[PDB]
């Protein structure tokens, strides 16, 4: 957190720092999406190796 | 900010344009960016030749590159600098344009993840080309040719604007040949 | 309600690249499907959620019914928004959904974010609304699209399906002005809703 | 997409197949089977080995409302290679008596999942014709020199079969 | 401090490193989903070679008739075998190597000489 603290005081009013933090909110409920949409690809993904994997020791 | 330039547009345009500049105003402020589309393409058609185009197009450029239509913000600076009389001034722009694009889809493309801009940059190389057979060299404009017919193939969708904007550079490069036939295939394909 | 499958249907658009609500009125949508899905299956598990778009010139089934939270939220990743929602057709795609669910015992339910006006006449969806009611769905019409000025041919579409029976159709319009679309649909009764019978 | 395209080898199973599919959703009068078309391509010749129905439901007040179960598609095609690992998308069948212009939206879906511009093979369940009782059409999108417009459509390619040994005693 | 609503900037000081370690996670993820692309596809690949069966190489002693050949297979004895239209009849020579079926016996492909596992230890002797 390199701004929103007393360095920020001097750049832009407090206000701007009070609203800025709650547009980094819809941020990270974007960024949240995006990470949670990956949560899933990553579980069928390795399930999808499972699937492969099965008949492959089978043969070996 | 840009408030501020359109007022000094609205004043310097036509006493028929003038209604067509109020409504730009009014869209931007009220974030209902469609309809800003609509009334930019109202103006523009009988505002083509009239100097307060380019102007008007570099402040809403600026400012918004995809919450106002990709496909839309291109096809407006293609005519403009075709009525250009410079094609050094030509040249230049488009290519600092197509460097705005390149270095958005970074970071709009996979967010959004709905929308893609890199269909903007293939638009404006068309252009490219054709400054060159404006400038009269058609090697240059067949070296972009050649990429753009490839990149047409790839794509397994293609949009009617890519396949036009890629007849259009052919079909000019063809008639500084003063090749008749060449230009007829190439005008056929492209009207329809 | 309990014991209930949902249509979500997502209405595509290039007024929905528009700022009114956050930061798109899209990217708005997204944080709202997440918190959907969870009010539902917090209510009751058995619960399943399908998606369609509007996105093409015909509406498409994303997601059929699932369990899986992450497939509605993948089948948004695919989508595309140069696509126009057209209502009629996508009511009518909605209700062959509404056969197939895990079980048959979930209720049938259509939930519907409209962010464009809507240029299907209106006594055409009036057929249509009356339709949806002899096969047991009602239709919950979140209303941000018909407010950009434009008629209510909804307040007609609401009062056609509503009769005795436990779906119960709603209108519920969102205030434009910024306050969070997701906030206001989420703090909405959804889950407090009631029948008719 | 493989843009080139000469041909269509049909296995007999295929033909069979839809016709025991057809009366098992029990579908007539506008409501037609429609299930997925399994084979070879990314070849001049189409080569379609199979094909499975899929949960599909027809409206016959309109048939631009259709029903189609995309989350199957891929469940089913896992099983697919547990038969055989060389069997992808390559089209869809029909199985009414002839071409609906609804059967170019659908047509749409299936370009997701295909490599190879996808087949609609009619699988007539009245066997027609006075050759092969199937007719064969690839979706194709191209100008038109005519003066009108860039459409997508069906351009008929001929018909053939290419049977196993085995199969065909 | 300047405030004493900097003791509520502290909490938006919080919020903004998080969002920027959240970006990390953001990237981490991003890392693995094309790591396990290419590992998914390293066994799908293995399923596809695996339903593959395998093809008797022989070579073409002599023609029959056209429709027909006589080779010699590399089990040994002579057979007569057909042909897949791939293969065409004047590519078709006598020592050429043919892929003959394992179950129906059929040529689909003229194969490359065949060369002898010994003199491939020859080729590595120069040392």
């Amino acid at each position: 957190g390199d701004d929103e603290l007393d360095q920020e005081i001097l750049n832009l009013s407090t206000q701007e720092l009070q609203t800025r933090a709650k547009l980094l909110d819809n941020e990270i409920r974007i960024f949240r999406s995006e990470l949670q949409r990956l949560s899933h690809e990553n579980n069928v993904m390795l399930e999808k190796i499972k699937d492969n994997k099965e008949k492959i020791k089978n043969n070996r | 900010e840009i408030d501020t330039i359109l007022s000094t547009l609205r004043m310097e345009a036509d006493p028929s344009l003038h209604p067509l500049f109020e409504q730009f105003e009014k869209f931007y402020e009220e974030k209902l960016w469609f309809q800003l589309s609509e009334s930019l393409t109202k103006f523009f058609d009988d505002a083509k030749s009239t100097p307060l185009r380019l102007r008007l197009y570099d402040n809403f450029v600026s400012k918004f590159y995809d919450k106002i239509n990709q496909l839309s913000v291109v096809k407006y600076l293609l005519a403009s600098l075709k009525d250009s009389k410079d094609f050094d001034e030509s040249l230049k722009y488009l290519d600092d344009l197509k460097a705005q694009f390149q270095e958005l889809d970074s970071k709009k493309q996979r967010n959004n993840g709905s929308k893609d801009h890199g269909d903007g940059i293939l638009l404006i190389d068309s252009e490219i080309a054709r400054t060159y057979l404006l400038k009269n060299d058609l090697v240059k404009a067949r070296d972009l040719l050649d990429d753009l017919e490839k990149t047409l193939d790839k794509k397994d969708s293609i949009p009617l604007r890519i396949t036009n904007s890629f007849y259009s550079t052919n079909s000019q490069y063809f008639k500084f040949k003063n090749d008749f036939n060449s230009f007829y295939y190439t005008s056929l394909l492209y009207l329809s | 309600m309990v014991l209930e499958a949902t249509v979500l249907v997502i209405d595509n658009s290039e007024y929905s690249r528009n700022g009114d609500f956050p930061r798109t009125r899209f990217e708005a949508q997204i944080d709202s499907v997440e918190f959907i899905f969870q009010a539902k299956r917090n209510s009751n598990p058995e619960n399943t959620v399908g998606l369609i778009s509007g996105a093409g010139a015909n509406p498409r089934v994303l997601s059929t019914f699932t369990a899986e939270f992450g497939k509605i939220l993948a089948g948004l990743h695919d989508t595309q928004i140069e696509g126009k929602l057209h209502m009629a057709t996508a009511l009518q795609i909605a209700q062959l959904t509404l056969k197939h669910r895990q079980n048959k015992v979930q209720h049938q339910r259509i939930v519907a974010f409209v962010c464009s006006p809507i240029s299907d006449s209106r006594d055409e969806l009036i057929r249509l609304a009356k339709t949806l009611k002899k096969n047991n769905v009602a239709v919950d019409i979140i209303n941000f699209g018909e407010i950009e000025q434009n008629t209510e041919l909804l307040d007609e579409f609401i009062a056609a399906v509503n009769n005795p029976q436990e779906e119960t159709s709603h209108l519920l319009t969102v205030t434009p002005g910024p306050r969070l679309l997701y906030e206001n649909i989420a703090s909405s009764p959804i889950i407090l809703e009631e029948g008719s019978s | 997409m493989s843009l080139q395209h000469e041909k269509v080898t049909i296995a007999p199973l295929v033909l069979l197949s839809a016709l025991d599919h057809y009366e098992r959703t029990q579908t007539k009068e506008n409501k037609r089977c429609v299930g997925v078309i399994l084979g070879d391509a990314n070849s001049s010749t189409i080569r379609v080995t199979n094909s499975f129905a899929l949960p599909f439901e027809e409206d016959e007040k309109n048939s631009d409302v259709w029903f189609l179960d995309h989350n199957y598609i891929e469940n089913m095609n896992e099983m697919c290679k547990k038969i055989n690992a060389k069997e992808k998308l390559i089209g869809w069948y029909h199985s009414g008596p002839k071409l609906r212009a609804s059967d170019l939206k659908i047509n749409e879906l299936f370009k997701k999942y295909t490599q190879n511009n996808p087949l609609l093979l009619i699988v007539d369940v009245k066997q027609q014709g006075v050759g092969l009782p199937t007719d064969a059409y690839v979706a194709i999108e191209q100008v038109k020199d005519d003066g009108t417009s860039t459409e997508k459509t069906f351009l008929h390619l001929p018909c053939t079969i290419e049977a196993e040994e085995a199969e065909e005693i | 401090e300047q405030e004493a609503h900097n003791k509520a900037l502290n909490q938006f000081k919080r919020k903004l490193l998080e969002h920027r370690r959240y970006d990390d996670q953001l990237k981490q993820r991003r890392q693995n989903i094309r790591d396990l692309e290419k590992l998914y596809d390293k066994t799908e690949n293995d399923i596809k070679a695996l339903q593959s069966i395998g093809q008797l190489i022989g070579e073409v002693m002599k023609e029959l008739s056209e429709e027909k050949y006589i080779v010699k297979a590399s089990s040994g004895p002579r057979y007569i075998v057909g042909v897949r239209n791939s293969v065409d009849r004047s590519k078709l020579k006598k020592g050429v190597r043919v892929t003959l079926d394992i179950t129906t016996l059929t040529i689909m492909r003229i194969l490359p000489r065949e060369t002898d596992p010994l003199v491939y230890n020859m080729t590595s002797f120069e040392q």
